[PDB]
């Protein structure tokens, strides 16, 4: 602690008082104090890719992945597909919402007050993945899907080391595939990365079963409307990666609980659990990428699939 | 008698000046000395420079090698004769101090010896003048005290920064403790010293913010950046032994390098220092560490930070 220090902390803490560093003028501080609002300040995300280049650097020292690594054999993916009003486009829009004041600040006579906001928000959709499994066996797999942007600010390139930094994370998931061919199909719905509902105050009220865990509840995991980026009203293009990998490596082993809060594993892990992938977290993009293209970089258990995402004003 | 003694030393620095002339037709005659012969008379002395800490090294250890007192008059009354001034007096005070012929051997008073650092070059040159003046065994008064506007609230603090005493204390204080002082050669040691450097320096500056508060002003502000710049100072002190004075400062520059060392350096001096409180371990010479014991730790960032001969690294 001494040597080191607390380098992301404070960065918040001297960004917070720039405004009245020292103290005298008595002014609270700012956004980036808490963290319910530190996100909306764009301050944020300029400390964060910082202190993100820090573990970059790290990741950097590491070696490369082998195809040995990456690659799961007798398994081929053939195709994949996403399923939405039109194939392979994604509809984005802004929906209005509204939020009851009343448990925070103080109602007196008015029976609710809710403030009503706008937040993007996207169509459902569904991923259609077709793998070949060449072995005698049924397999296990990961699945992992991630999106990541076609364009760059020059003209198009998908050049894979920058796009590592690009990539997020729509999915992961377990499924079984017999030999012979196999469609995997998955609803945006059931996504690792979301969370599925967060219960208010009043339905709280009553008493409902999703079940009985705690702040993560209904809270935390990554807003629903979120997942997808908005894109644009012309469609922009997004590369679509599945990538499937060996479960039996993937997971651990180990004797934890029930079905508990883990519909939103991938950015919140499991409740009084080990975190269940084996992977390095953002796999297989952590590690540098030697190719100069994405194409190249895939091995047979992988595909990329090209989408739009185009936004609707 | 020792008070004989006394009526001895006095003489052989009142005047220190007019005794140079070193009149020895061969420099090579004085090989005692054949080693320095670098800092030339008139020369302002720095008390903290390495190389004229180290002439004045040298020149203690003669003193100190002095086989008896008369022999250690001798070498004395003819080195005075042939290094800096400065230098001179700092040397033998150390001697007159340690070496065992010198008990109820006070010095000549710092003050008496060279009462221009005290007074102002008004009222050294004002009663030099009266002396030219009008011939006359009669003595000469000149009151200090001036008459002049006084724009800056720092002269408040006058009374402590200027008085004599506390000078003359400090002048003293590194006599006792040198920080050239080289515990093989003398044999003996100064118990705690790089603590006793630590906690002397702390008290005069908390006695010194204890005159700001009576003032009314605020507690000092350490010169943590080396950046900014400094408030300016004009000393109005002349040196007799020539026409020169200690130049004065004015305010608003930032820091620039000497031939001797360059700013960077001392930043990096520092974050040397704090790395190795925060490990808790000072690297040796021998590339050991040392812990900053409880006991040792002050002791040993004393020496290092001054720093002294006694300095690990």
């Amino acid at each position: 602690v001494e040597y080191y220090g607390s380098l992301h902390n404070w960065g918040h803490v001297m960004m917070a008082n720039i405004t009245d560093p020292d103290h005298r003028f008595q002014e609270n501080p700012g956004v980036m104090s808490d963290t319910s609002t530190s996100l909306r300040d764009p301050i944020f995300y300029r400390w964060h890719r910082f202190i993100d280049n820090i573990f970059q650097e790290h990741k950097k020292s590491f070696h490369p992945y082998t195809k040995e690594e990456l690659s799961f054999p007798g398994v081929e993916v053939v195709g994949v597909s996403i399923n939405s009003k039109t194939a392979n486009v994604i509809t984005t829009l802004i929906k209005e919402s509204l939020l009851e004041l009343s448990h925070g600040i103080n109602f007196g006579t008015d029976q609710s007050v809710k403030v009503k906001y706008h937040h993007l928000d996207h169509e459902p959709f569904t991923y259609n993945i077709v793998v070949e499994n060449n072995s005698g066996a049924e397999k296990h797999s990961t699945v992992r899907i991630f999106l990541a942007p076609k364009y760059d600010e020059l003209n198009n390139k998908l050049e894979p080391d920058e796009q590592r930094r690009l990539f997020i994370e729509l999915d992961k998931f377990f499924y079984t595939l017999t030999p012979g061919k196999n469609t995997i199909v998955r609803n945006h719905q059931d996504s690792s990365v979301t969370i599925s509902k967060v219960r208010t105050f009043d339905q709280l009220g009553a008493g409902e079963g999703v079940s009985e865990d705690s702040t993560e509840y209904c809270s935390c995991g990554w807003p629903e409307h979120m997942l997808i980026p908005r894109g644009s009203h012309k469609g922009m293009e997004f590369e679509l990666f599945v990538m499937l990998t060996d479960h039996d490596e993937d997971t651990v082993a180990g004797l934890s609980e029930n079905a508990v809060c883990s519909d939103a594993v991938s950015y919140c892990g499991a409740r009084d659990d080990r975190y269940p992938d084996k992977k390095a977290m953002g796999f297989p993009f952590d590690r540098k990428i030697e190719a100069r293209t994405a194409a190249e970089f895939l091995t047979p258990n992988m595909g990329l699939t090209d989408i739009k995402i185009k936004f609707h004003g | 008698t020792v008070a004989d003694k006394q009526a001895r030393l006095m003489p052989l620095f009142k005047h220190l000046t007019a005794l140079t002339r070193e009149k020895l037709p061969l420099d090579q005659r004085d090989e005692r000395l054949k080693g320095v012969g670098i800092l030339p008379r008139g020369t302002l002395f720095s008390c903290f420079h390495a190389r004229h800490l180290a002439e004045a090294t040298e020149l203690y250890v003669a003193l100190y090698g002095a086989k008896d007192f008369n022999d250690f008059i001798h070498l004395c009354e003819q080195a005075r004769q042939i290094v800096n001034e400065g230098m001179f007096v700092y040397a033998v005070s150390v001697a007159v101090l340690h070496r065992e012929d010198c008990k109820g051997i006070t010095v000549p008073p710092i003050q008496e010896v060279f009462p221009d650092r005290f007074v102002p070059a008004e009222t050294i040159n004002r009663a030099n003048k009266e002396a030219s003046n009008h011939p006359d065994q009669q003595s000469i008064v000149v009151e200090a005290e001036e008459t002049g506007n006084i724009l800056d609230p720092e002269y408040k603090l006058s009374y402590f920064r200027e008085d004599i005493g506390i000078n003359a204390h400090h002048w003293h204080w590194h006599i006792v403790y040198p920080a050239t002082w080289n515990p093989t050669v003398m044999g003996k040691e100064k118990d705690r010293k790089g603590e006793l450097f630590f906690y002397m320096h702390q008290q005069m500056c908390a006695r010194y913010d204890s005159e700001r508060l009576s003032n009314g002003l605020q507690r000092m502000i350490p010169f943590h950046n080396f950046d900014e710049p400094l408030e300016g100072y004009a000393p109005h002190l002349t040196s007799l032994v020539s026409g020169l004075q200690y130049a004065s400062r004015p305010e608003g520059y930032s820091i620039h390098d000497l031939s001797d060392v360059d700013v960077q350096d001392m930043v990096r001096w520092r974050e040397r220092i704090l790395d190795a409180i925060n490990m808790h371990y000072i690297v040796d010479k021998d590339n050991n560490k040392i812990p900053l014991d409880i006991e040792h730790g002050t002791d040993i960032l004393g020496d290092i930070i001054e720093s002294s001969d006694e300095s690990k690294n």
